[PDB]
């Protein structure tokens, strides 16, 4: 379980990163 | 109906190792727009900072002042909700009405209690009613508790005949994770243990209760600002006279969940000991038996249709049956049944009203008990049984129910008035020319005890008729 | 992860290096997520197992069947 843990490793990080960009924009 | 936003073009339009260069040099600048913060509950389990924290986090948004020296700890700013788990008014309550609900990890009574006590405790007045009244009002609200106690006390045979039917009694404490109720429903005959095996009085949460409140607008009606009667009265109670009183901008508004239909005489009776009738609208003198038997089974019904149509199929002991209901039908009586198909229960102050609630609670009752006999079921067609009667509501708390007697070539009808609030009496018409179809009173008390329609169905179709 | 995003929320709205240290965690969690060895989906691997404790029984209860009916001379 190497691909799907990387694949999910980068869309949490891509996510957060998303919240991050929205808190840092909203408030 | 895809998916191509998560991992396939999501990464790729965020506009690594190296590139995490957005905390200083980008930074130079909760409702529907930053959901991540406002999702606290999903992300972390409710604890206690988490909740002190959304607490802080609504009050700074909706407005509410508030405060405590760091996160971690928050109180609730109102009258007396201020109680802190583990003084500009009252004190700083520790009581285990507030304590045992919410112990550990309750997650009900913490926001709808208090935004209710706000929106109820919420007027145009500017210091003067918006917490003066309100706390006045609380405060009011002890002598029940000292008459329910006296109540408890002076029936000491069972909690059946005076708690829940006959008056008022079953009442319970009104503080944090439960308001002020009373015992509006009194069906007897439901799944019991099989009077229910209690330890002590029921505070109205251990199965459904109705909700009663205290709220007004314009019904600023003269009354205590703190209980005074509160000796042990001579047989059953005793009143409490107030003015020491001032216009409390407040009254006893409770929640009728449905449309219950009453009497215009039992309206006319309560008009006159709280100000004006229990409702100020124009009066739906509508069918209320076919609005209320709808009303009634609404709770179980589910989204497909019925379609009834003024038809009362329904089940038997071991078959199929059926039955009328009268309902839209002019009686001698002149104009149709008198309909209260209204959701207003603005009260005023607790005057003399010992008997004004109860007496229409138990004709409700008897009325909800008569079409209990068509909850769900559906069945029509039926060549069998078929024991159709049509309740005819001449007068007042008057029903009727016919069968088809073997003792006659006809009909067999019975006059079933509420006398008494649970001992309805049961008596019934014979022919000059008719067998002892007819039970005594025996039958006609375990009918009353009863109260239901197809209890009786298959009484007269099983004992009554020995055939 | 709640810690991650929690960090990486107050590192944007705080006015340190969060994204840094999350990133680190990330990946040292994948590393031991990987570390555990089954590179394939878990099912072919439990089935495969299945299928080794039933052949493991099978060839037990058949050397214990052949070495108990030992009655020759």
């Amino acid at each position: 379980t190497r691909e799907r843990l990387l694949s999910a490793l980068e869309d949490l990080e891509v996510l957060s990163r998303e919240l991050i960009e929205m808190l840092a924009i909203s408030r | 109906l895809s998916k191509m936003s998560s991992l396939l073009e999501r990464l790729h339009a965020k506009f690594w190792s190296e590139t995490i260069k957005l905390v200083r040099q980008v930074m130079e600048k909760q409702h529907l727009v930053s959901c991540l913060e406002t999702l606290q509950k999903a992300l972390k389990v409710t604890s206690l900072p988490a909740m002190t924290d959304r607490l802080e986090s609504i009050a700074r948004q909706n407005g509410l002042g508030s405060h405590l020296s760091a996160s971690g700890t928050e109180c609730y700013i109102t009258s007396d909700m201020f109680y802190v788990e583990v003084h500009h008014g009252e004190n700083p309550v520790s009581c285990p009405e507030l304590v045992q609900q919410l112990r550990e990890k309750n997650f009900d009574e913490f926001s709808k209690h208090l935004k209710g006590l706000v929106n109820l405790y919420n007027l145009p007045g500017d210091n003067k009613l918006k917490t003066k009244m309100y706390l006045a009002l609380q405060s009011l609200e002890q002598d029940l508790s000292k008459m329910a106690i006296m109540y408890w006390k002076a029936t000491n045979a069972g909690p059946l005949d005076k708690i829940l039917h006959g008056s008022v009694g079953y009442l319970t404490p009104r503080s944090g994770g439960h308001l002020m109720n009373l015992k509006y429903y009194v069906s007897p005959s439901d799944l019991l243990d099989d009077i229910i095996l209690h330890e002590n009085n029921v505070s109205r949460s251990l199965g459904m209760n109705a909700s009663v409140t205290i709220e007004g607008t314009s019904a600023v009606y003269k009354l205590p600002i703190a209980p005074l009667i509160m000796g042990s009265h001579p047989v059953d109670n005793k009143w409490t006279p107030s003015f020491n009183s001032v216009d409390l901008p407040a009254c006893f508004f409770l929640k009728f969940p449905q449309p219950i239909p009453v009497s215009r005489a039992f309206v006319q009776k309560l008009q006159n000991c709280t100000g004006i009738p229990l409702f100020e609208t124009q009066p739906t003198y509508a069918p209320l038996y076919e609005l209320i038997t709808q009303f009634e089974l609404s709770k179980d019904p589910d989204p497909i249709p019925l379609n009834h149509n003024m038809r009362f199929y329904a089940a038997l002991p071991g078959q199929q049956h059926c039955y009328f209901l009268n309902k839209d039908a002019p009686l001698p009586d002149g104009r149709s049944l008198q309909g209260t198909l209204v959701s207003k229960i603005t009260f005023q102050h607790p005057g003399r009203v010992p008997l004004i609630l109860n007496l229409i609670r138990h004709q409700v009752a008897y009325n909800t008990l008569i079409g209990s006999c068509v909850k769900r079921t559906i069945l029509k067609e039926d060549s069998p049984g078929l024991l159709q009667f049509e309740v005819c509501p001449l007068s007042e708390s008057r029903f009727s129910v016919s069968f088809q007697h073997p003792v006659n070539d006809s009909l067999v009808c019975v006059v079933m008035d509420v006398q008494d609030s649970t001992h309805v009496s049961c008596k019934l018409y014979k022919g000059l020319s008719d067998a002892l179809i007819c039970t005594d009173d025996f039958i006609a008390k375990v009918v009353q005890r009863c109260m239901s329609i197809p209890v009786t169905m298959r009484a007269i179709r099983r004992k009554a008729e020995t055939i | 992860f709640l810690p991650l995003v929690h960090n990486i929320i107050k590192c944007m709205d705080k006015d340190q290096d969060l994204n840094a240290l999350k990133s680190k965690f990330q990946e040292m969690r994948k590393l031991i997520s990987t570390m555990p060895g089954i590179h394939l989906s878990p099912e072919q691997q439990q089935q495969q197992l299945q299928s080794l404790r039933e052949q493991v029984r099978t060839k037990n209860e058949l050397l214990q069947k052949y070495k108990s009916l030992c009655m020759f001379e």
